[PDB]
């Protein structure tokens, strides 16, 4: 009858408490109209977790290259420690390397992204998927809703840093002038 | 709005409108509607001649004030239509 | 956007492009992004670039704002069969008025398809009798072919 | 019934005791005129508003600061925020609460929620658990938000006659 995100606004519809991080926070009703489409929430919640997952790693590299040695620096020291400019500062032989195995990835990735079969949990791709052999529901559950946290925290945090670096050059306590 | 949810409007065979077209407005009285749709055609007439029959309007000199008020004087012919329509629905 | 916040919009009409500005180059070159100075740019002959982002702009005002018209999962706005449904004139004068025409046209594509021709049709007609008397694209004037 | 405040007449339809603060108390029937959930809200979140405000007003004026302010007397303190820049992200932080509260709103009113207006479930520490504490505590809220909104304006305006100190 009520969110418990949101305690002064309905539950969605759609939501029921029947998923990881499932909190009752859709104020638009995105998943409404989508369960009233009649799609299911498996791909928003798969696009969550990519979403997240990439700000993570992006995270951490936004960071590194600067705190930490930009590599033993072969061919990168001609390359600006500002993320925002070694973007547009990547050789091309390097910059085909990882669009290619970017791409190959993720298109092994699209097939069973749009299939029909039911037994595909969402977001699990097999990468690693060996330390859940001992893991109990409990603890699988938890595990996934930990994950789901850090990808949320970190979707928000590259907006807060690219935003950061975009008009002010510099993150406040850690990196700064770069 | 679907087809279900949408309230019977309809007054072919009646002599007025059912005050429920008013929506939100569907309890304020004639009087109320009448006096508003007045200041509203007076304001709005006031505003329209001080900006550009009273005064030449120009890039420094177009009035945020004067603009907003001129929209009251449709305002005011929908509020006097209004002020009819409770007047005979009795309200 | 310091005139934008104070509310000094008549800075961005300040200083307009003079009658000696060449297309291209900044010689002649204002300042003003936003007016309505009208006619026609006397190098190139076509409408200013200032008038057009004006024009743009507050049109999209306007747009927007009608957008907020109808009714959608927040109770205010419009009921467009509530509207058609009490749109019939006193004593019948139109019949039973426009009732029944956001079932028909909600229910048939053709009347649909029909409307948006016709509007279509119209706005093409429009736009070949307004490009040639008035035109925006530099010296597309003196391109007669064009 | 023949209201209070205005004994030569009756309340409005609406007015029937039902709310807190509910003095009788309007002459033209402009809440019969309109729902009067939406205009117990607007009259909250305006004694809401008032109360920040006048607070805020006092305090700036007093000499409270933050770590870096332009440190300008609280008239001029909007100007002043304005061109520094702070005042913007106020604007969007307030935003996101006034989108939600669209949203509530529109719940309230339309009925897929039985939520009473300005009420938005803020209660930490419970202070409004049996019934006979939700009305005395509402009956305060509105009492404060009402002479509230008469302090501000009273507080704004003498400062824009007078351009003085605090009172
Ligand atoms: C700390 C955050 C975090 C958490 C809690 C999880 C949790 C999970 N991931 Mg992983 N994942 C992460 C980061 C995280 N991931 C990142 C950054 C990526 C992008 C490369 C992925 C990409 C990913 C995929 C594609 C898959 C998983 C899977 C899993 C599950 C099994 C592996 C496991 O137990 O990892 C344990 C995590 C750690 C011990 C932390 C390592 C910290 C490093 C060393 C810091 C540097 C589990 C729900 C798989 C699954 O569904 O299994 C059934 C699966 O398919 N994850
Ligand atoms: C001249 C003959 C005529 C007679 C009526 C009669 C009626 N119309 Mg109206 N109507 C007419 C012409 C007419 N209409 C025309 C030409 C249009 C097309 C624009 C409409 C569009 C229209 C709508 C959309 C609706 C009505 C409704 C009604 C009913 C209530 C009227 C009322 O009290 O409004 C009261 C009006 C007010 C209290 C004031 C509001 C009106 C002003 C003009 C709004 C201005 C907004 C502002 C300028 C927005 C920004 C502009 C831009 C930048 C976007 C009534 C049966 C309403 C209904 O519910 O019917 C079922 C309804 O929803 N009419
Ligand atoms: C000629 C065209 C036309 C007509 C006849 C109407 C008529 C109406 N509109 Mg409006 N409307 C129009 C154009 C029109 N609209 C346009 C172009 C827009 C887009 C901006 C809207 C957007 C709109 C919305 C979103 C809503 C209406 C609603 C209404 C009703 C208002 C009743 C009222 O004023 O009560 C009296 C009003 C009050 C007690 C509260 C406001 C009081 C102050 C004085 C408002 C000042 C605003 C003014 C424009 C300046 C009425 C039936 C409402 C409805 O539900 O109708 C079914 C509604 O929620 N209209
Ligand atoms: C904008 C602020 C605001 C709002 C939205 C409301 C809303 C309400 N008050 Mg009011 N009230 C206010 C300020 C406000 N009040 C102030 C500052 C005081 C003086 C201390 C009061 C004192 C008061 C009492 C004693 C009572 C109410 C009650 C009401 C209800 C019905 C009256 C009505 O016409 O609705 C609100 C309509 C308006 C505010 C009209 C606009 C104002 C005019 C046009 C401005 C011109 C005057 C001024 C010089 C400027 C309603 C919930 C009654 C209640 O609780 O009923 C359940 C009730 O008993 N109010
Ligand atoms: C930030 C944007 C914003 C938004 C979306 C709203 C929305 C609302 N306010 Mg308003 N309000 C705002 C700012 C805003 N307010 C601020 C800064 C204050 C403090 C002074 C108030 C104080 C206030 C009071 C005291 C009351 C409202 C009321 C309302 C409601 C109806 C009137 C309306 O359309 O608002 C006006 C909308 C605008 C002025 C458009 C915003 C323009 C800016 C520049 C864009 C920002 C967009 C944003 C980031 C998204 C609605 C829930 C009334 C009500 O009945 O509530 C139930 C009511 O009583 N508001
Ligand atoms: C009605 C409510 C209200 C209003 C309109 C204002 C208005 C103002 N206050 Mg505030 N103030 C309020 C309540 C209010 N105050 C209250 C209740 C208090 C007492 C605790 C204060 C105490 C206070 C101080 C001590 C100072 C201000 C200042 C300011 C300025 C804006 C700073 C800003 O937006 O940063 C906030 C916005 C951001 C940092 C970004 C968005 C918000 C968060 C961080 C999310 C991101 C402006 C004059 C400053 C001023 O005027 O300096 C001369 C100042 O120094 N206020
Ligand atoms: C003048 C003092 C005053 C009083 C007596 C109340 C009283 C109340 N407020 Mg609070 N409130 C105040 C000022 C006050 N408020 C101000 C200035 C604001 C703006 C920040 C709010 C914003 C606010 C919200 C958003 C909510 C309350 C709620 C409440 C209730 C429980 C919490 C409480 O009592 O906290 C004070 C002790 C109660 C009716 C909650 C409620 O309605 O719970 C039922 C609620 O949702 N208040
Ligand atoms: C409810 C709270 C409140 C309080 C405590 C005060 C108190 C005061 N106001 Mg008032 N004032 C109020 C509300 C309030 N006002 C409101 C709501 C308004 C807006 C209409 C005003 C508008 C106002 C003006 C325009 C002026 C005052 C002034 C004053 C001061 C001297 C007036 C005097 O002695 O008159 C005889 C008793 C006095 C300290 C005067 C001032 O500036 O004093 C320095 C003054 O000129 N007030
Ligand atoms: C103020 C003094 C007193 C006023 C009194 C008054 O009026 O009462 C009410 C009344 C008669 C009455 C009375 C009763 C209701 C029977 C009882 C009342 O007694 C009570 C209630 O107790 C008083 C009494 C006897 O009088 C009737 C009043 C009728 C009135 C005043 C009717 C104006 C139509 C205007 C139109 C159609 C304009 C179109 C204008 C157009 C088309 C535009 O220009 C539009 C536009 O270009 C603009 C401007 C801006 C541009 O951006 C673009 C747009 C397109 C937007
Ligand atoms: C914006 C901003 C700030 C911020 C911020 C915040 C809050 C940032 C938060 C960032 C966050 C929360 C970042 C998570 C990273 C997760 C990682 C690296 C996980 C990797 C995991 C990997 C690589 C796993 C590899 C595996 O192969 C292993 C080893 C075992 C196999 O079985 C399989 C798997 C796949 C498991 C500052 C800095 C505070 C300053 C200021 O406030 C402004």
């Amino acid at each position: 009858e009520r969110s418990a995100s949101i305690p002064f606004l309905k539950k969605p519809p759609a939501l029921d408490g029947s998923m990881v991080g499932d909190v009752g926070f859709d104020p638009l009703g995105i998943s409404t109209t989508i369960i009233e489409l009649g799609g299911d929430l498996r791909y928003v919640r798969e696009a969550e977790l990519m979403h997240g997952r990439q700000a993570m790693l992006a995270t951490v590299g936004f960071v590194f290259p600067k705190l930490f040695g930009k590599l033993p620096a072969e061919w990168a020291k001609d390359i600006s420690l500002n993320p925002l400019e070694a973007q547009y500062q990547i050789p091309p032989v390097a910059l085909g390397q990882i669009a290619i195995s970017i791409a190959i990835a993720e298109g092994l990735r699209s097939r069973i992204v749009f299939s029909n079969d039911p037994d595909y949990v969402v977001g699990d791709h097999g990468f690693g998927a060996g330390m859940l052999k001992g893991k109990s529901e409990a603890q699988v559950k938890d595990m996934k809703m930990k994950e789901l946290a850090h990808c949320r925290l970190a979707m928000v945090a590259i907006t807060g840093m690219f935003f950061q670096t975009a008009i002010t050059g510099s993150l406040y306590p850690l990196v700064d002038k770069f | 709005v679907d087809r279900s949810e949408a309230a019977d409007t309809w007054w072919g065979d009646k002599d007025y409108p059912p005050s429920i077209v008013l929506g939100i407005g569907k309890d304020v009285p004639s009087s109320i509607f009448g006096v508003t749709s007045g200041l509203a055609f007076a304001i709005g007439v006031y505003c329209v001649a001080q900006s550009n029959l009273v005064n030449i309007l120009s890039g420094s000199t177009v009035n945020g004030f004067y603009v907003a008020g001129a929209l009251l004087v449709p305002y005011s012919w929908g509020l006097h239509v209004a002020a009819w329509i409770q007047k005979q629905n009795g309200k | 956007l310091t005139p934008f916040f104070t509310g000094n919009w008549g800075l961005y009409a300040e200083n307009p492009d003079t009658a000696q500005h060449i297309f291209g180059t900044s010689e002649g070159a204002g300042t003003a992004i936003l007016t309505f100075l009208g006619g026609f740019h006397p190098q190139t002959q076509s409408m200013w670039l200032t008038d057009i982002a004006h024009h743009h702009l507050a049109i999209a005002v306007v747009f927007i704002f009608a957008g907020h018209m109808y009714r959608t999962n927040w109770g205010i706005g419009h009921s467009m069969k509530e509207i058609l449904d009490a749109h019939v004139p006193p004593k019948g004068r139109l019949g039973a008025g426009h009732r029944g025409l956001f079932e028909t046209i909600t229910d048939s594509l053709h009347m649909q398809l029909g409307l948006a021709l016709a509007s279509l049709g119209v706005a093409t007609s429009l736009v070949a009798q307004h490009m040639y008397a008035l035109p925006s694209y530099a010296f597309m004037a003196k391109d007669y072919v064009t | 019934v023949k209201s209070q405040a205005l004994p030569f007449m009756d309340a409005p339809a609406p007015l029937d005791g039902s709310m807190a603060g509910d003095k009788g108390f309007d002459p033209l029937n402009l809440s019969g005129s309109f729902d009067i959930k939406w205009m117990r809200e607007a009259e909250l979140k305006h004694g809401r508003v008032c109360m920040l405000a006048w607070v805020g007003y006092v305090a700036v004026d007093n000499g409270f600061y933050v770590p870096f302010a332009p440190h300008v007397s609280s008239l001029a303190a909007h100007d002043a925020a304005v061109k520094a820049g702070p005042m913007l992200g106020l604007l969007l932080a307030v935003g996101a609460i006034e989108a939600i509260s669209y949203n509530a709103i529109a719940e309230m009113m339309s009925g897929e929620t039985d939520r009473r207006p300005g009420d938005f479930y803020l209660d930490p520490f419970n202070l409004c658990s049996t019934p006979e504490k939700l009305e005395s505590m509402l009956e305060k809220e509105i009492s404060h938000c009402r002479l509230a909104m008469f302090a501000f304006s009273g507080v704004v305006t003498q400062s824009a006659l007078t351009g003085g100190a605090f009172p």
